[PDB]
RNA sequence: AGGGGAUCGAAGAUGAUCAGAUACCGUCGUAGUCUUAACCAUAAACUAUGCCGACUAGGGAUCGGGUGGUGUUUUUUUAAUGACCCACUCGGCACCUUACGAGAAAUCAAAGUCUUUGGGUUCUGGGGGGAGUAUGGUCGCAAGGCUGAAACUUAAAGGAAUUG
């Protein structure tokens, strides 16, 4: 009988991505930063508000949901997202096909290392 | 395809074909059998002098509520009875 | 009514009419 | 209009098939566009079985179980909740479950 | 594909596909040269025999004939011929 | 003003497309009027059809409104638009929009000999939509155009001066013939001639030979 | 044409042959047959790698002419793919796409996920069919990672590899996220490999 | 049965035509198919074809270039004089400039531009565009 | 398309796809144009130089893009034996 | 016309129902249902899709035939041999997705290759009623079948889908 209808959760989605290193886990305290960053005309509401942003904020810091966006994901999935190396695994490092790969090197005229292993017929 | 003979030489075909099948008109029909002139109280005519008998009152076909001022008329070429509207406001009051 | 029952009534009135042409026939 | 690929039937290249009755209004209708239900049911209730065993001399008894072929008509199958008007898109699903 | 050189197709297509929808309606049965050891004539057999085959020389059945290619006999030797 | 979403818009913000036919050379998708706006500044429309339309619900007949509107100046480029508000004259306005979304150009051919400047159309095209297909057949200079009341001036507004339109189906309603001729119009570019046969060297897209310009991450 | 630094060495094909991006499913539709060796006795199907390894080359060319890596899209809808879709984009602008595709991203400017891709690649049509039907209103390249018997419609660069083999879809993305590397620049040649094992693009449980 | 082999061939060259692809097979491979696409062969509507001679009339492949559009044939092969002959065009042709009707003669089988230079007439075999 | 004095008068000369020489709409947004580059020493592909290819929307309905394009590359020489002409 | 004649069952009779119930329900029950020999020649005789021919997309099963496996499987453990599984193919009843294409759509892999209009060929339709009626002929023991209008009358019936 308490679900939080959509003007709360709209609002509370808003909160979240805009300030998250600005909330805290407690209620009461991050209730009080909602009155100055946040518009809300009824203090039932800024209770709410504050009431959703807890439960969101409890389930960010425990994995990243969908649904939620902001700078610190952004650019920490960015630091994952330059992992590139000066070589790859793919290299000459020891075709390897069946023979057909040996018909592959000699239809245009080039030359290749060819180490044909048979593939079972 | 198409369901016609399209062979260069079944002319004779297609015409009888198209002969039957053209009784299907209206029009064509009408004037095969000449029902105008034989079937109608004209004779193929645009008009026919008659004689009016009595003066009708019809009830209008629906929707429309409304005596309809019909004269029976004999039509001298043919002797038939037929009846009809006399237009204009008024006009029954102007026949006799 | 269904296409039988019209065809039916029919068919019965045709029954009657032969009769009574051949009646005086 | 054409509500059916298969009008109503599991006919197709025949012309004539059977005419089979119905078991409750017995009503003459094709065999295949007939409802069929293989009613596997014991002779006894489910909560039945234990008073069998206590009441027969047959300690490891077998426990039978009857067989009978409902062929239905859809006049009746609909009234009896055998079957159910389905969703015109959802008409096409032949899958039994 | 819409793009097949129907006109060389590889060793699969054409044993894969029909008779009369090759590109050229050739034959895929053969005739056998057949012998028996109680004979010295040789017998050339059609692959689907159609009907029973005796040696000249010597009264004898080689292959009983079936729908399609006939289960020849026990003691019978065949080649392709 | 006029911010672009899409990179065509930010693109033609940067002035460096400025010929409709390379958005249609390249077949670029069109998803803002306002490019047709600074692209065709010489252009303008008319208003065919003011159609109610109601929905039987339980209040009763919520009666929309469905209006058709034409767009193109006659050098050669045509849209129609179909579109349903309740409101009549945001119906024309909205239709519009669309139609401007929808602009189609068309291949001006010549009825016989090469003289002059392209008159009718270069082929006769296939064109149905609904139960009516129209046929717009090409026709002599001078020769008028020669179609329906409606139909006539979608030509007119494409600048073709002499056509053969022949009409098929319930060619009573407009909306479909109004489709109908914009589906067999834009069937010229569709049909292929000879003198089109010459292979092109496949020209790139000034989406990246104009090349990222905006959206600057 | 193409260099001879494009082979497939018997270390890394070894790696092919327990990456299992070479055997198929059990059937095959018939636009996926030029990309298939032979038939098992088992009644499984199989993939060579000699068609995928070059088509997979001929994928990287055409990403290498985009000029922009962050105006193509990596599309990815199930978790056997969602790990090396981001970590493919882990390597190159590569604006992803993680499970829903929320349909009207392609046209329909209003939603707040809009794209304007240049090209988009695809893990599987099967479960993508919708983002590959999106490429047909606003002219995108489709590239797709394409089954034997995944249905090919409206796709340009099918890719022939496993997408049943949790080792396959993240080596396929090793690869695809290897020689566009490759050709962006600042790489150097292929002598050696890796700094550790591939399999690290390859989601776990959990 | 085949009522004419020139109808199916030119059918069977529309339908492959259609559907975009680069060779068609036609059958029972008579010549006057054969004369047909010829004139279509110098025209550039049609490109290399492989007639394949087996001994029951054989068949023919036709690697089409995708080049031309609709290829259809006028059965019966109706008569015409030659004033008449532009009358059949206008109902058959998209366009003058572009796009023949093939016209059999006993002087020999042409598209009707050059039966009109060299002026003569004869049946109507089909139309190519 | 031009006039009886050259100076073609033509809103734009129409693309033909390259699989199957068909004539490119102008609102078929299905159809595609792909771009590949030109690969040079040490594999490194060279950005300003790029062959270009064309795709009518109607072979990407019937999913013979793929197919037609290594049609496309194996006369190109991009792949070696991809398409099988013979099978 | 003859034989047969269990069940069911027109007609009919009954007892209920309703206001009426000579209908639905129940019981009885005649012709009939069965057969021998003839008639009639009709059905929503319908897959409401004439017949023949070619082509166009994929798939899967199924029926019948055929082909190959050092495949399984049958007393003997590659022997005196059917069933099965595999790869197929021919023909058939059909089926699932997709619509390239068509269509008014429902839907159709044929209802596709039809305004880019022509493979051959047969029959049928021209708003609805009147009316499959009257007449006339022919067939039939008859029932009736086949052929088949008109006068007159109406501005609409009708198809497929949407919302209520």
């Amino acid at each position: 009988g308490r679900v939080r209808t959509k003007t709360v959760k709209r609002a509370s989605k808003a909160l979240i991505e805009r300030y998250y290193p600005k909330l805290t886990l407690d209620f009461q305290t991050n209730k009080r930063l909602c009155d100055e960053i946040a518009t809300i005309q009824s203090k039932r509401l800024r209770n709410k508000i504050a009431g959703y942003t807890t439960h969101l904020m409890k389930r960010i810091q425990k994995g990243p949901v969908r649904g939620i966006s902001f700078k610190l994901q952004e650019e920490e999935r960015e630091r994952k997202d330059q992992y590139v190396p000066e070589v790859s695994a793919l290299d000459l490092s020891r075709l390897n096909v069946d023979n057909q790969t040996s018909d592959l090197v000699k239809s245009l005229g080039l030359k290749l290392p060819l180490s044909v292993i048979n593939v079972s017929a | 395809g198409k369901g016609k003979p399209r062979g260069l030489n079944s002319a004779r075909k297609l015409r009888v074909h198209r002969r039957n099948n053209r009784w299907a008109e209206n029009n064509y029909k009408k004037r095969l059998l000449g029902t105008a002139f034989k079937s109608s109280p004209f004779g193929g005519s645009s008009h026919a002098k008659g004689i009016v008998l009595e003066k009708l009152g019809i009830e209008s076909k629906q929707p429309n509520s409304a005596i309809r001022k019909c004269v029976r008329v004999q039509l001298i070429k043919n002797g038939k009875k037929v009846t009809a509207f006399v237009p204009n406001d008024g006009c029954l009051n102007f026949v006799d | 009514m269904r296409a039988k029952w019209r065809k039916k009534r029919t068919r019965r009135l045709k029954r009657k009419r032969r009769k009574v042409r051949a009646r005086s026939k | 209009p054409k509500k059916r690929a298969s009008n109503g039937r599991n006919k197709k290249g025949r012309g004539h098939v059977k005419p089979v009755r119905c078991v409750n209004c017995s009503k003459s209708i094709p065999k295949d566009k007939a409802i069929k239900r293989m009613a596997i049911r014991n002779i006894v209730e489910a909560a039945a079985v234990r008073d069998l065993s206590e009441a027969s001399v047959y300690p490891e008894y077998a426990l039978p179980k009857t067989y009978n072929k409902l062929h239905y008509c859809v006049s009746c199958a609909i009234h009896a909740r055998i079957v159910r008007v389905r969703s015109r898109e959802d008409r096409k699903n032949r899958a039994p479950p | 594909v819409l793009v097949q050189d129907l006109l060389h197709p590889t060793a699969a297509s054409e044993a894969r596909k029909h008779k009369l929808k090759t590109l050229v309606q050739g034959p895929r049965s053969y005739f056998l040269d057949v012998k028996c050891p109680g004979c010295l004539n040789i017998t050339t057999v059609f692959s689907h025999a159609q009907t029973a085959v005796t040696c000249e020389s010597c009264s004898t059945i080689l292959c009983t004939p079936t729908g399609g290619k006939a289960k020849l006999s026990e003691g019978t030797s065949f080649r392709r011929k | 003003g006029w911010v672009p979403v899409t990179k065509l818009g930010r693109l033609v913000k940067a002035g460096k497309i400025t010929t409709i036919e390379e958005i249609f050379l390249h077949s670029l998708p069109v998803k803002e009027f306002q490019i047709i706006d600074t692209l065709l500044p010489g252009l303008q429309d008319e208003v065919m059809n003011i159609k109610p339309v109601q929905k039987q619900t339980r209040a009763g007949q919520r009666t929309r409104f469905k209006a058709v509107v034409v767009v193109g100046d006659s050098n050669g480029h045509v849209g129609l638009g179909i579109k349903t508000a309740k409101e009549v004259a945001g119906a024309i306005r909205a239709g519009i929009i669309i139609a401007k979304l929808s602009v189609i150009p068309i291949r001006r051919g010549y009825w016989g000999t090469n003289l002059g400047q392209p008159h009718s159309l270069a082929t006769k095209t296939t064109g149905k939509c609904g139960s009516v297909t129209v046929r717009l057949i090409p026709a002599p200079r001078g020769s008028g155009i020669v179609a329906s009341p409606a139909v006539k001036k979608l030509l007119q507004l494409a600048g073709v001066e002499d056509v053969y339109t022949q009409s098929n189906g319930k060619t009573r309603t407009l909306e479909n013939t109004l489709k109908a001729a914009f589906v067999a119009i834009g069937n010229t570019y569709g049909f292929l001639t000879p003198n089109l046969w010459a292979e092109q060297p496949l020209p790139v897209s000034p989406l990246d030979i104009y090349s990222d310009e905006a959206s600057a991450q | 044409s193409l260099p001879a630094t494009f082979d497939l060495t018997p270390e890394d094909a070894q790696l092919l042959l327990a990456a299992n991006t070479h055997l198929g499913a059990r059937n095959v539709q018939v636009h996926q047959e030029p990309y298939v060796f032979n038939a098992r006795p088992d009644g499984v199907h199989v993939i060579n790698v000699g068609k995928t390894w070059e088509k997979l080359v001929l994928a990287a060319r055409i990403i290498a002419a985009i000029p922009n890596p962050e105006d193509v899209v990596a599309i990815s809808s199930r978790t056997f793919g969602q790990r090396a879709v981001l970590k493919f984009a882990a390597h190159t602008g590569a604006t992803p796409i993680a499970g829903r595709f929320t349909p009207g991203s392609f046209t329909n400017y209003i939603t707040r996920s809009f794209k304007e891709p240049r090209l988009v690649i695809v893990t599987d049509p099967r479960s993508d069919a919708q983002a590959i039907k999106e490429a047909s209103y606003v002219n995108i390249p489709v590239i797709a990672l394409t089954d034997l018997d995944s249905p090919s419609e409206f796709v340009d660069v099918a890719i022939p590899c496993n997408n049943r083999g949790k080792h396959s879809i993240g080596l396929i993305w090793y690869l695809l996220a290897r020689e566009v590397l490759r050709l962006r620049g600042a790489l150097v040649d292929r002598t050696q490999p890796w700094s550790i094992m591939p399999d690290l693009y390859f989601y776990r449980d959990p | 049965t085949r009522s004419s082999v020139l109808a199916d061939a030119l059918n069977a060259i529309n339908n492959a035509e259609k559907t975009g692809k680069r060779q068609v097979l036609i059958r029972p491979s008579s010549k006057v198919i054969i004369k047909f696409l010829q004139v279509m062969q110098k025209h550039g509507y049609i490109g290399e074809f492989e007639y394949i001679d087996d001994h029951r009339s054989g068949k023919i492949v036709v690697q089409l270039n995708g080049r031309l559009n609709k290829c259809g044939v006028i059965s019966p092969r109706f008569n015409v004089k030659i004033g008449d002959i532009e009358k059949w065009t206008a109902n058959l042709l998209p366009a003058r400039q572009f796009g023949y009707v093939i016209l059999t003669t006993s002087a020999g089988i042409m598209d009707h531009e050059e039966a009109r230079r060299k002026h003569v007439s004869g049946k109507i075999l089909g139309f190519v565009y | 398309m031009e006039n009886d004095k050259g100076q073609l008068v033509e809103l734009y000369v129409p693309r033909k796809c390259s699989a199957t020489n068909r004539i490119i709409k102008a609102d078929d947004h299905a159809s595609v144009q792909i771009n590949v580059a030109k690969v040079d020493e040490e594999g490194r592909a060279i950005p300003g130089e790029y062959v270009t290819y064309a795709l009518s929307g109607y072979v990407r309905s019937r999913g013979e893009s793929d197919d037609s394009l290594n049609r496309l590359a194996q006369n190109d020489g991009l792949l070696k034996n991809v398409w099988s002409y013979s099978r």
